[PDB]
């Protein structure tokens, strides 16, 4: 009787995944935002660092 | 100069002395990848070739040329990754039990997928009908036939250039020329006349197995010089 | 009765989604579209690695951005120095049908794999000098995908056969194995917290792992094929997956949805391998069309192509600095561009 | 007749051009597949031929702006013998690596299993560099036997004593040259024939479907067996004639440099029969040529 | 690992005398090797050179044109065949391993070496020769050079040796970078031209002399030694 077992597990792991909270995508959009916005002066493919500091 | 740049540049010197050596083997060497179903003979063949691993590996000589066969052992019935790295070999030992008819349709179609596939479209197939004794015996019992499984058997005939061995029944001729023309009909199918065939039929004691693996192999080697050559 | 526990999956997937969609308040596009473009990250090869006998299929680069490793299908692992060009190590594997290489942060040890189903250790700082196999762990059944080093100690690895498992060297024993997706699982990627890290499947989902406990505490659904490249994000809360549908798309976990789909309509070849900056601005991918395109990762367009390859582009990663991009490609050279 | 090497430069210098380019373009892709052994051949002979073409034409157009004044811009006989060797020098090239490569392709069809396990690309590196150091070698023996390149009738080239010969030594020269070019040719040719007829051999008893690369092997056989010998026989078998003849030969410097010409019109046309006129390449280059211009 | 000489002995002027070394427990054609002599109650010096596989070798221009180094690689064995032997040679020479690329060790192992009895570039001065020091204080030894060994890439190029009672000379410093094997009381610092030597904690192990050398040219030079007792 596997497939009972797969089916209860199958269940269970949906039933403990659905308690994950979650928030709006804006919020994680302006994290997201603020965090390249912050280490873009560290960067050297996004800002051209000089050719003596490569 | 720093002295420890200088020996730097040496070990790597050596490192790329060590790397052609290498490279000198591997050029040497031929790579064969060998597939089949579960129901084909193809671990009789590899066992044959007296002359929880997921890959096994078979090295054998023919005419002073070696040859590496390498053969899946432990994995899942999926094959569209795993195939994409055995790339860039010589050529690849389709296996197939041409006797079980209930098989051949889920053999043709594996046959066709390999064929069809993106990476492996400019490796040539090897195809080996192993079996030959049990298909005939089995299409000589008149119990039951290619027919009741193929419809097109009923309205095809050997062809005009058939060469049977003396002393074939025509109805194992006619068989084994009927399976062979569906094989190469669904080889030909978008070849792309960059890579063919090469039908051959074998049993499970054939000792030419090796024979004809050698010939087909040299005519493969020789499509690619020749397309080399054009600059295809 | 099974039918019934089909239904009750059914109807929470269908909660689950819901709940997801209730969450979706605008998409990054509106959010990005104010803001700068990245302009033309125009790039050049500064060096072009050769030596390779095969196919390179995987590299990695270690803590510091000058030593790299590569792995190539002819059962060589070379130590390239980014700075010099010299070769310092040549390993050569006892399977030649390597997929996967990984280089520990300590610099001490180097792990590979592939069709074998055994991941070897190879330690760098043996002190006969030579190369020597520290532990050759077995008990998978099914080629190696993809391998990271948590630890000096501790290796997480992915298989063909759906499962996963951490490794402990010192013993060489699965310490705990996780319950496995719908399909071969085909990259992995650790989050720089060491505590949790993705994987991506054939089945075209996402499963987020946590490395104490083994069980999956996210699944994501977004593609349309299977994965064949996942990163994680340098703050560790998304991840972008790659696939070979011919479109990237960037998976967040606290927003626990897709932000944003990288596609043209001109690219119809599958991505093969994914990374991202230092900043996180520049989304490398590479494809299959021979040619790695850079993407912005807040506007989605195209900020440049690193076409110096002639075959299918395999791997690539960017150094912990940012300072080169490494991109291999099956025509056996690895070029570090800018 | 300025006009006439000029015109011969130009060209020799765009067709060899383009064919490096192809080579080069077509070597970056079957390189991960076989050896490229025939690529890199083919690019060492166009390049080798290229060169020849802007040294020899460089220094013909500088001696027929100088009023062909030799005495004026040559006193110490420098420059005479640096147009001798690189004269001597851009022709054995071009013909004894015309004879290797027809070699490595006998052996390419009738023995694919050999030239590709047992002949290592480093082998065939190492027998390009050795023709090239023969060709240098036999170009500046010469020089390293007391005697140099003389003057020729033409006053617009310097080569090997044809006028005035005397001793045996350029007697001998000419003879070891013509012997050389012949052989190549010959060996050429004869590899050439051998291939054509295996080919035509396994393909007419072959009845399967294949046919798709044999006949344009055969075609570009026959072609060069064809270009290689009506274009450089008459010069060969010209400098037989002057060496084992001596001055009492009835021929004039008018047919010499007639057959210079020609032999001028091997090396234009070889980057053409070899790489330029195969029809993928062909296709390739005018769609190219199209949409860019 | 170990690296056992022979030949040693008493010799008369003008003789000749071939010096052999057995390696083993690791790769010894990986490793280059270093023969390094030291005059009786002196400091060290180097001697001769060999790269791996025998492509690069290089000797001191005192020792030049009379001393000649080969290495077999089937045998693992390592010989050094002198010539016009001079009453000077009387020192004990020293066979060293090293191995160069990026995170490496140069001169990590020294073999036991072997006695042998007859009858402009950079150079490592130290100001200080002897330190008299009791348990509980720490020790500081300064280094000076002439040249500054900052090369272009950055790399310190200084190594310290230190040979205790009976022992051969043990890596401490390769390059700041502390050396295997040895505790992280040892400890660098200074600039391209000035260095120093730090231990923290002094122990009874530490007794012995500490020399300096520098690495950016090939050919070395050895400094006098500092000497600490306790
Ligand atoms: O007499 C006149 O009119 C001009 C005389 C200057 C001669 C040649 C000028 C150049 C040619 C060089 C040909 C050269 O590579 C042949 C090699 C070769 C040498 C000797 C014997 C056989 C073969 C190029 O084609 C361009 C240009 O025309």
């Amino acid at each position: 009787t596997a497939s009972i077992a797969q089916a209860r597990k199958l269940v269970e792991q949906l039933k403990m995944e659905a308690n994950i909270d979650r928030i709006k995508v804006s919020k994680a959009a302006a994290d997201l935002m603020a965090y390249c916005e912050a280490h873009a002066k560290e960067d050297p493919l996004l800002t051209p660092v000089p050719a003596s500091e490569n | 100069l720093s002295a420890e740049d200088k020996a730097a540049v040496e070990r790597s010197k050596m490192i790329e002395k060590q790397l052609q050596k290498d490279k000198q083997v591997y050029r040497r060497t031929l790579r064969l990848l060998l597939l089949g179903a579960d129901n084909s003979g193809k671990s009789t063949i590899v066992k044959q070739m007296r002359i929880t691993s997921g890959i096994f590996e078979t090295k054998f000589q023919v005419d002073k040329v070696n040859f590496h066969m390498f053969d899946v052992g432990a994995q899942r019935d999926e094959r569209r990754k795993w195939i994409q790295c055995f790339n860039d070999v010589t050529a690849i030992i389709f296996v197939v039990d041409s006797s079980d008819y209930n098989r051949l349709q889920e053999a043709l179609n594996d046959f066709k997928s390999i064929w069809n596939n993106r990476w492996l479209r400019t490796i040539s197939v090897i195809l080996f009908l192993n079996k030959q004794d049990l298909l005939a015996e089995k299409v000589l019992a008149g119990k039951s036939k290619i027919e009741d499984y193929f419809p097109e058997f009923a309205r095809y005939t050997t062809p005009e250039d058939a060469t049977p061995e003396p002393g074939e029944d025509p109805r194992v001729t006619r068989a084994k020329y009927f399976i062979r023309k569906e094989f190469v009909d669904i080889s030909t199918a978008s070849g792309d006349g960059r890579h063919i065939c090469y039908p051959h039929f074998t049993c499970s004691v054939d000792t030419e197995n090796a024979r004809r693996i050698f010939n087909d192999c040299k005519d493969i080697i020789l499509q690619m010089n020749l397309r080399e050559y054009n600059l295809v | 009765e099974l039918d019934q526990l089909r239904q009750e999956a059914e109807q929470l997937k269908n909660q689950i989604r819901d709940a997801r969609k209730a969450c979706a308040d605008a998409t990054l596009s509106q959010i990005t579209n104010n803001i700068d473009p990245v302009g033309r990250i125009q790039m050049r090869t500064r060096r072009t690695l050769r030596g390779h006998l095969a196919k390179i299929y995987a590299m990695h680069w270690g803590t510091d951005s000058r030593l790299l490793v590569s792995a190539s299908q002819d059962g060589k692992l070379i130590i390239w120095d980014s700075y010099t060009t010299n070769k310092v190590h040549a390993i050569p594997l006892r399977s030649s049908w390597v997929m996967t290489c990984a280089y520990a942060p300590s610099g001490n040890y180097v792990a590979c794999g592939g069709l074998d189903n055994i991941c070897s250790i190879y330690n760098l700082k043996t002190r006969e000098g030579n190369v020597r196999v520290s532990r050759e762990l077995a008990g998978h059944t099914g080629y190696l995908s993809c391998c990271r080093f948590l630890d000096d100690n501790q290796i997480v690895t992915s298989s063909g056969d759906t499962t996963c498992a951490l490794w402990d060297i010192e013993t060489g024993q699965q310490t705990t194995t996780f319950t496995g997706h719908t399909g071969d699982v085909m990259s992995l990627s650790l989050a720089p917290d060491t505590r949790l890290f993705v994987s991506g499947a054939c089945d075209a989902s996402a499963k987020l792992w946590d490395v104490r406990e083994g069980m999956c505490r996210q699944t994501f659904t977004g593609h349309e094929s299977d994965i064949n490249a996942i990163c994680f994000f340098p703050n560790g809360n998304a991840f972008a997956t790659g696939s070979d549908d011919a479109t990237c798309r960037l998976f967040d976990l606290r927003a626990d949805q897709e932000l944003m789909t990288y596609s043209h309509d001109n690219i119809i070849c599958g991505i093969t391998s994914v990374s991202f900056s230092k900043s996180g601005r520049l989304l490398l991918a590479g494809y299959d069309d021979f040619n790695c395109n850079v993407w912005d990762a807040l506007k989605a367009d195209r900020a440049g192509v690193l076409a110096g390859h002639d075959n299918r582009v395999s791997c690539l990663g960017v150094t912990d600095d940012g300072m080169a991009v490494a991109t291999g490609s099956w025509d056996s050279f690895l070029k570090i561009w800018n | 007749s300025v006009f006439f090497s000029v015109i011969f430069m130009t060209v020799g210098i765009l067709s060899n051009s383009l064919a490096i380019a192809i080579l080069m373009k077509a070597y970056q892709r079957f390189r991960q597949k076989s050896k490229a052994s025939f690529l890199l051949l083919a690019s060492g002979l166009v390049i080798t031929d290229f060169f020849g073409h802007l040294i020899n034409g460089a220094i013909a157009v500088f001696v027929y702006a100088s009023d062909k004044e030799w005495i004026r811009f040559d006193q110490s006989n420098v420059l005479c013998s640096i147009f001798g060797i690189c004269m001597v020098f851009s022709g054995l090239c071009p013909l004894l690596l015309g004879s290797v490569m027809a070699i490595e392709r006998c052996i390419g069809v009738t023995k694919p299993i050999f030239h590709s396990t047992k002949i290592t690309s480093k082998h065939v590196k190492m027998m390009l560099s050795g023709v090239c150091l023969f060709a240098v070698f036999i170009a500046l023996l010469p020089i390293l036997g007391h005697r140099d390149y003389k003057i020729q009738a033409s006053r617009t080239w310097c080569f090997y004593n044809t006028e005035d010969i005397k001793d045996w030594e350029d007697r001998f020269y000419l003879l070891l040259f013509s012997f050389l070019g012949l052989l190549a040719l010959g060996v050429s040719l004869l590899c050439n024939a051998i291939t054509g007829i295996t080919l035509l051999r396994v393909k007419f008893k072959s009845q399967q479907h294949g046919r798709s690369h044999h006949l344009e092997m055969v075609i570009q056989l026959l072609a060069i067996m064809c270009v290689s010998c009506i274009c450089w026989s008459p010069f060969l078998v010209t400098m037989a004639n002057i060496g084992i003849n001596g001055n009492h030969s009835l021929e004039t410097c008018e047919t010499t440099l007639f057959a210079l010409r020609m032999a001028t019109w091997n090396q234009i046309l070889d980057p053409w029969v070899y790489i330029l006129l195969r029809k993928a390449v062909l296709k390739n280059l005018y769609k190219l040529a199209s949409q860019c211009c | 690992v170990q690296l056992v000489e022979s030949g040693g002995g008493l010799v008369q002027p003008g003789g000749s005398r071939k010096l052999s070394c057995s390696a083993s427990g690791f790769a010894f054609s990986s490793f280059g090797m270093h023969w390094v002599r030291q005059a009786p109650e002196k400091g060290l010096e180097w001697v001769a050179y060999i790269s791996s596989g025998s492509g690069t070798i290089y000797y001191a221009d005192t020792v030049k044109g009379r001393f000649t180094i080969s290495r077999d690689d089937p045998k693992n064995t390592l010989f050094l065949q002198m010539t016009s032997l001079r009453s000077e040679d009387t020192a004990m020479y020293y066979c060293v391993r090293s191995i160069y690329y990026y995170g490496s060790s140069p001169f990590d192992f020294w073999g036991q070496g072997t006695t042998l009895t007859v009858s402009a570039d950079i150079v490592m001065t130290q100001a200080t020769s002897s330190v008299p020091v009791t348990p509980g204080e720490s020790v500081s030894i300064s280094c000076r050079s002439s040249k500054s060994l900052l090369h272009s890439n950055g790399n310190t190029y200084l190594y310290w040796f230190l040979q205790r009672p009976g022992q051969s000379p043990q890596l401490l410093i390769y390059r700041s970078n502390l050396a295997s094997g040895v505790p992280d009381r040892f400890s660098g610092s200074g600039s391209g031209t000035a260095f120093t030597l730090t231990i923290s904690r002094l122990e009874a192990e530490d007794v012995g002399v500490y020399y300096c050398m520098q690495h950016l040219e090939y050919p070395l030079t050895f400094g006098a030694g500092t000497k600490l007792e306790l």
